[PDB]
This record gives C-alpha cells, structure tokens and sequence, in this order.
C-alpha cells in the first residue's frame, strides 16, 4: 500500500550501510505494526518523569 | 555500570522530533517480540530463492 | 521556547555512541560554515547534466 | 576513494528518505570534511558542565 514509485539510494559506507539500514527498517515495522508497547512503555515511563 | 542512565542535552525542535522517534521506533522493536519482524525478514528471504519461478501457482 | 534544553535520557553503549555520533555530524554539519559542502552539492548537481558528454576533454 | 564495491537500497518512506538522505550525507561529509568547528564546540560545549 502506497504509490508505484520507490526511492533508490546507492553508496559505500559500512558504518552507515549498518546503520541506515536498521533505522529504515524500524520505521518501516513501526509503520506497519501497531503501537501498544510503544503507548504503554511511554505512560509506564511517564511515571518517572514530573 | 551497563545500565548507566545518560542524558542527551539538545536544543532544536525538529532534532528532537526526529530524535525521539528514530530513538522509540528502534527501542520499541528491539524490546517487543519481533514475532511478525522475523517471520516477515525471513520469509522475504526465503523468497529470493523462490523469486527464480519454481512454483507451480503464485498470487499477490 | 524554540531554544528549550530538552534532555533525552538513554542507557546503551551502541545506542549512545551511534545517536552521539550521527547528532554531532549533523548539527555541526548545520552549525558550522559548510562552504565545501555547498559547492560540493552545487557541482554534482551540475556535473550530473553535463554527463551527457560535452566537453572537449575529461580527466580524473 | 574507497573499494569498488557499493551498497544499493529500494525503499519507499517520505520522511524516512528525507532523514536518511542528510543523516548518510551528514557522515559521508563529516568524514570528507576536517572538525575544526568540531573540536572548538566540543570543548566549550564541556565548560557548560561541571
């Protein structure tokens, strides 16, 4: 679900490859899971803040 | 100590939008069970090997 | 405030070092006089529709 | 500059392509460009703390 078109990266870096790649990963999951644990910790570690 | 609670002293309204949220979204899925992450990594894994054409019937 | 010291509190030694890293490459990036970088962009922009082979000569 | 290889990603995220795009340039600048301003802010951004 979306458009039929896609973005296209191409460089060489093994730190940011690592890197760039875990952290589009996770938006992309966040995206498609939903967000309990995300609202729970949250609130949960509210309770730490005042 | 592992669990050494730092803090990250920053001042920009956007930094701190993208920050918090890469920083959540990145946390969050390491710390629930990543049950539907790995089935999902691994089954498009699996796929490239199949993306050959080796199955009889196949449907999006 | 556009200017307010938020405090992001985190306990991770990759977690710190990656977020730390990549912050500072990116504020100092937008904080200090990036001439370089803006000539850089400014060129490869250019070249890009240059490409098409027009010059008389190329070299590297 | 570096070894023949390259890493090559298809993706389709809109703020996820603007983050990534300066966050990869971000590194692959810093480390093409020296740290003068770097150095200088690190340790007056210390004396803020004791």
């Amino acid at each position: 679900g979306s458009d039929e078109d896609t973005y296209y990266l191409q460089v060489r870096g093994r730190k940011n490859f690592e890197i760039l790649m875990k952290l589009k990963e996770s938006l992309e999951l966040m995206e498609l899971v939903p967000q309990p644990l995300v609202d729970s910790y949250r609130q949960q570690q509210q309770l730490l803040q005042r | 100590s592992d669990d050494e609670l730092l803090y990250l002293p920053v001042r920009g309204r956007e930094t701190y939008e993208m920050l918090l949220e890469i920083k959540e979204s990145l946390e969050l899925m390491q710390y629930l069970p990543q049950h539907t992450i790995e089935t999902y990594r691994q089954q498009q894994q699996q796929q490239h090997q199949h993306l050959l054409q080796k199955q009889t019937s196949i449907q999006s």
